[PDB]
């Protein structure tokens, strides 16, 4: 206690009096730091500012912090409250949702235009059925290599939606024409179609895969940004 | 074995023994290095007119050439074969016995009368109400020249006289080490 | 930032005024957390910071409640708050990892080693000129100004004569004025600290140095005034070096409607004027996110060259030809023209500086190259096979164009409708989406109206030069 | 302690800088010397350099650097840290009803909250605003 | 050497523990102070 | 290989008789003959 | 993975610093209720 510190003995006078610490100093319990004054909405407050360790997922870290804090809250003194004054994760979550909505919209629009050109529901369903397969397989493959779900890889997926349905559109369109041209059964007609269009399929795939390949070999921050688009798109085209 | 990992582990162990070392040893400094890569070239800096001593050259290589060369495109390490100046107090025994002084007395006066003074700030953090100014107070105290060391005070004589360092010793700028003498083509030199 | 020698009370008063302004902007601002005595530059009493949370995006949907509108409104606190050096409302960079604030980051170096006075002289010229450029706003130093300082000069000879140990005076003055942590004590099961320092009234002014005494070897007490004088000086509180050279740091922002590249260009124009004004031998470097911007922009030509090369070589490998690859790569300009034209027009008729030559534009350009190659290959591989089967070059090429027109156009429209949602997006990162979408969709349009016409003509020309 | 900014730059910042010239994937160095007596040197690295390898290498060079420093500096200690500039979050602690004092809130944040939060997974560093309790002994030079 | 368990806790264990922040991958810490004068602090890390 | 060396032999007894502590004798020899580093000074902006 | 085989390693923490006597008393109340009520065999405190 401060009283004990007030009583520390210091020296003795020639007359005989005993000099204590209170005789020369003022003792009180104060701060160990007097260089900051923090307020919240104009009212006195205390602040903790957290920085992430390099290599950590911000959303994960923020969830863990809120968990630990909610645990700690149970022993607050009467009258203590807290509140996030500055926080970045709302924007991150919002922008992920933004990209996902635009991806769904992309799919719907592509289906509509394919219907505009393939006038039937049967013809229309085949290139549509390709989308789930290629999207989900691409996620599986790129996760094998450590790529996450971020804004860039989702942009790549949206950009790919309109390329992955290509080989399918070519195939289905050749079948429909062949079936119309010589009226033959779907099975025979299809065998004839593939024999016609295999070279075009390979050429399409080769060019679209090749354009995005050199991108994956640049260094720096720019190379890291590039690799997302590169790897995602390459996997999408091979899978298609 | 990863040489960087081996080096950090060794110096980490070395922390555990530093406190047992002698103070004199401790103050000099215990350094840890790994082997790594070898010499590409050695540059010799010399005085072809025998105008500069090896020590000044060494001191000159260390204070002037070292840091510009370290920044060159592909340089890993730059090392000098030698050091820089020191202030040198050379004591006389008979003079010390005249004034009844000891080497420890001179040492105490040197450590007492050569220091840096830290102060603080004007208007420091828990300031008074209405405080108007905040500034830093710096106090220059360390000595710089042989004349200042010569003029250090030691004691007074019985007959009210003043006895300074210069009365028992020869103050001098000299080398931090005297154990080696190096020449290039026969004349004073320092190696990089 | 506050002028030199400014105390915590004055910094806090500026913050009180500054706080209310944000607090009164009720349709835009949720809360503000402020700290006096702390800044990103460093810790001093004349620095301070504010963290300002705006209301939710759902509510701030009118023009008045946009982040940039508030930034402009706050940029008048410089004019109204008169005790501060500057009060700067700033934004986070797109990637908060890569920086601390949005803007440019410039290091002014003293290449010729002229000195701190000359370096400051150059910096002040730079700031003066940048004040007059209409393309820049908020250009400021990011480092502490030169300040008055109190210099004590201790008279060693007098102290030695008086019996005073310079180490002893160090100890006493250090503890009294600066404070010193001695040892720990326990409070509720936790170890805390004990400090000893002079009382506040004794350590405010230089005249209080005359209240402190030092014990000499005889043990008597001689005042600090006996062997110390004191003087006011002028000096630098914080020297900086960038890349082993003395330097200063300048930061700013582009004015509304101006790109980051244009801000950097304006700054470099300004810096070039220095020698003409007599100040010679100063260099600069771009650091931070500006350094990343320059490096990303530098390498687009090499990305384009490499992608075109690989397309050429794979197409040569797949069709065992040299003429077919040249025909294919000859129509890449027509795809690329739409991408650039639509991007530029969108920037001009939307006034958006984000629609520009950036990383997203670069990936869009590679994508457009790919689409153009795809369309070409579709027509030409069928033309070539028709010629091998036995058919005039023109008959083969016209037939192939006729036969493939339908799949080419429906695939190109599929791609173009895929990316249209990006161009029409809103909120939460719509700038990046706009760059990608505008580039790719423009490319799709020129490829559909210009490219298909040019594929057969280039094919027939090339194949007429190199027959069979 | 006690040195002018120029003395700091000449005697500390420059020698440590010279030692760091020659790290593996170094991109640029930024340093400042302050007149309270402090020196700060921030080393930036190329993209793809491993943070832990960079830290160990910086320590390996600092080991030999630290003998070339003034003996008082040596006594003070040198620290090596890896951290980023941007704050992920800021939490505000306050008394809505003004029935717990500010000294108490500040102390409570420092004694019961700061350490457990700085040990959550992913958190790299915590910056606290407002100090903890201390025993303050304010001296009267007249009575001394 | 020579210290009671309480002395070891106040003058060594808490002093050493108050720097054990900022460690990447840490799960928990167990410390003890014994009356023979020994302080032990065990730091446990996540897998990997 | 081993080389001649010189050993100093100080009678503790005479020193005690003569009023000199063994510690004083040790320190005198140490500084006089061995040399000693005391502290630093800043010559032209560099520490020596 | 442990000094000796055992299950349900529980740790009782003295949050808000009550003291050692209080912590022991709280532990003792716990240990008393553990034996007396249900589904518990051999509940004991570990250290000295
Ligand atoms: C047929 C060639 C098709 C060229 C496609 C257009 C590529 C392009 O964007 O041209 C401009 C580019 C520099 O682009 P810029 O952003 O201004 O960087 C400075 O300029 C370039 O990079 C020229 C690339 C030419 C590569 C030739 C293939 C080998
Ligand atoms: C404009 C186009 C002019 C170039 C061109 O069309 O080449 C055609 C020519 C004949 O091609 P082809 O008949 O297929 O054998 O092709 C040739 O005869 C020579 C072309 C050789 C190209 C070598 C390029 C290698 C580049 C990678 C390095
Ligand atoms: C010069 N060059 C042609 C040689 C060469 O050609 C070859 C080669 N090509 O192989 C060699 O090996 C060399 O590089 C080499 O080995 C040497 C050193 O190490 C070294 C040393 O370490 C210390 N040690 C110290 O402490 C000195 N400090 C100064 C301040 C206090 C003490 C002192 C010292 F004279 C040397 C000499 C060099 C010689 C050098």
């Amino acid at each position: 206690t401060p009283e004990q510190f007030k009583n520390i003995f210091l020296k003795n006078t020639a007359s005989g009096a005993e000099v204590r610490l209170k005789d020369v100093a003022r003792v009180e319990l104060g701060s160990d730091n007097y260089q900051f004054d923090s307020k919240f909405n104009g009212k006195p407050a205390a602040g903790l500012a957290i920085k992430i360790a390099t290599g950590a997922n911000a959303l994960d870290t923020a969830e863990a912090v809120e968990q630990r804090l909610s645990e700690l809250r149970k022993n607050y003194p009467t009258g203590l409250a807290d509140k996030l004054a500055y926080d970045t994760t709302p924007f991150i979550r919002l922008s992920i949702e933004s990209v996902v909505h635009t991806l769904i919209e992309a799919v719907i629009l592509v289906f509509i235009v394919m219907f505009l050109f393939l006038q039937n529901w049967r013809a229309t369903i085949i290139p549509t059925l390709a989308v789930p397969v290629v999207v989900l397989g691409t996620f599986a493959v790129i996760n094998i290599f450590g790529f996450s779900i971020n804004t860039l890889t989702m942009f790549a997926m949206v950009l790919a939606i309109g390329l992955l349905v290509d080989d399918a559109i070519v195939v289905v369109e050749n079948v429909e024409r062949v079936m119309s041209e010589d009226h033959t059964d779907p099975v025979t007609a299809t065998s004839r179609s593939m024999q016609q269009i295999s070279g075009a399929l390979v050429g399409i795939t080769s060019v679209l895969t090749a354009v995005f390949v050199p991108m994956a070999f640049f260094g720096g921050t720019t190379g890291v940004i590039y690799r997302q688009f590169s790897i995602t798109l390459v996997t999408a085209m091979v899978l298609s | 074995v990863d040489p960087d990992i081996a080096q950090v582990q060794v110096q980490n162990k070395l922390q555990s023994a530093t406190a047992l070392l002698p103070e004199d040893v401790q103050r000099q400094g215990v350094t840890v290095t790994k082997s790594g890569a070898s010499f590409l070239q050695v540059i010799a800096f010399y005085s072809p007119d025998n105008n500069l001593s090896d020590s000044d050259i060494k001191d000159y290589v260390n204070s002037s050439i070292k840091e510009p060369l370290s920044r060159v495109a592909g340089v890993g390490e730059v090392q000098v074969f030698g050091g820089s100046y020191a202030m040198r107090i050379w004591l006389d025994p008979a003079k010390l016995t005249s004034y009844q002084l000891t080497p420890s007395d001179i040492a105490t006066a040197l450590q007492a009368q050569n220091s840096q003074v830290a102060v603080g700030q004007l208007g420091g953090a828990p300031a008074v109400q209405g405080q108007v100014l905040n500034a830093t107070v710096n106090a220059q105290s360390l000595l710089q020249t042989p004349e200042q060391f010569k003029n250090i005070f030691l004691k007074n004589t019985a007959s009210g006289a003043e006895v300074r360092l210069k009365d028992v010793a020869r103050v001098e700028l000299g080398s931090d080490n005297y154990q080696f003498d190096s020449k290039f083509n026969g004349k004073p030199a320092a190696g990089l | 930032q506050l002028p030199p020698n400014a105390t915590l009370d004055r910094t806090g008063k500026v913050i009180d005024t500054m706080t209310n302004f944000f607090m009164n902007e009720k349709d835009t601002v949720e809360s503000i957390f402020t700290v006096s005595g702390f800044s990103f530059t460093g810790v001093g009493q004349n620095a301070g910071i504010g963290f300002v949370k705006l209301k939710d995006w759902s509510k701030r949907t009118t023009p008045e409640t946009q982040i940039g509108s508030l930034i402009q409104r706050g940029m008048a606190l410089n004019m109204i708050i008169k005790d501060a050096s500057y009060v700067m409302p700033l934004q986070l960079p797109a990637m908060p990892e890569l920086g601390v604030t949005a803007g440019f980051n410039l290091q002014l170096k003293d290449s010729s080693g002229q000195g701190h006075e000359k370096l400051i002289a150059a910096r002040n010229t730079i700031l003066g000129l940048a004040s007059q450029d209409k393309r820049l706003v908020g250009v400021r130093p990011n480092g502490q100004e030169d300040t008055p300082q109190y210099q004590i000069n201790v008279d060693q000879a007098q102290a030695g004569a008086m019996g005073v140990s310079i180490a002893e005076i160090n100890n006493t003055m250090r503890i009294a004025w600066g404070g010193s942590y001695i040892n720990d004590f326990v409070d509720r099961g936790r170890v805390k600290k004990v400090y000893v320092q002079g009382d506040a009234g004794s350590r405010m002014m230089p005249e209080d140095l005359n209240k402190w005494y030092v014990r000499n070897n005889k043990g008597e007490m001689v005042p600090f005034s006996a062997f110390a004088t004191g003087e006011w000086t002028y000096g630098s509180p914080r020297l900086e070096r960038y890349n082993g050279v003395s330097s200063v740091n300048i930061q700013g922002t582009p004015a509304p409607g101006v790109s980051s590249g244009d801000a950097m260009k304006a700054m470099e124009e300004i810096i070039g004027k220095l020698p003409s004004m007599g100040l010679q031998g100063f260099d600069y470097e771009w650091t931070g996110l500006s350094l990343e911007e320059r490096e990303s922009g530098a390498q687009a030509p090499f990305l384009y060259a490499l992608s075109l090369l690989i397309v050429f070589l794979c197409l040569a490998a797949l069709y065992e030809s040299w003429s077919i690859p040249f025909s294919v790569l000859l129509v890449v300009p027509l795809g690329v023209i739409g991408a650039i034209v639509l991007t530029y027009l969108g920037m001009i008729i939307k006034g958006d500086p984000n629609l520009s030559n950036n990383i997203y534009f670069q990936v869009a350009i590679i994508a457009v190259i790919g689409l153009s190659a795809k369309n070409a290959i579709l027509i030409v591989e069928f033309a070539k096979e028709l010629q091998e089967k036995g058919e005039d070059l023109l008959d083969a090429t016209l037939h192939a164009a006729k036969m493939r027109l339908r799949p080419i156009i429906m695939t190109t429209l599929a791609f173009g409708f895929g990316v249209l949602p990006l161009a029409l997006s809103t909120g939460a990162g719509a700038g990046s989406q706009h760059s990608v979408g505008f580039g790719v969709l423009g490319g799709v349009l020129s490829a559909t109206f210009l490219g298909i016409f040019f594929i057969p003509v280039f094919y027939v020309w090339i194949r007429s030069i190199f027959k069979y | 302690p006690g040195a002018s900014a120029e003395t700091v730059e000449n005697t500390v910042t420059q020698i440590i800088e010279q030692q760091m010239n020659g790290l593996d994937g170094l991109r640029y160095i930024s340093s400042n010397s302050a007149g309270n007596g402090q020196a700060s040197i921030q080393l930036n690295f190329e993209q793809g350099v491993d943070p832990d390898i960079a830290q160990v290498q910086v320590q390996n060079k600092l080991q030999s650097a630290t003998a070339l420093l003034p003996e008082d500096v040596q006594r003070q200690g040198v620290t090596v840290t890896k951290s980023g500039a941007s704050f992920l979050q800021v939490i505000a602690f306050y008394s809505p009803d003004n029935n717990l004092s500010d000294s108490d809130i500040k102390d409570y944040v420092n004694s019961s909250i700061k350490e457990p939060l700085s040990r959550v997974a992913g958190v790299g560093e915590v910056q606290v605003f407002g100090g903890s309790y201390a025993m303050r002994i304010w001296l009267d030079p007249a009575k001394l």
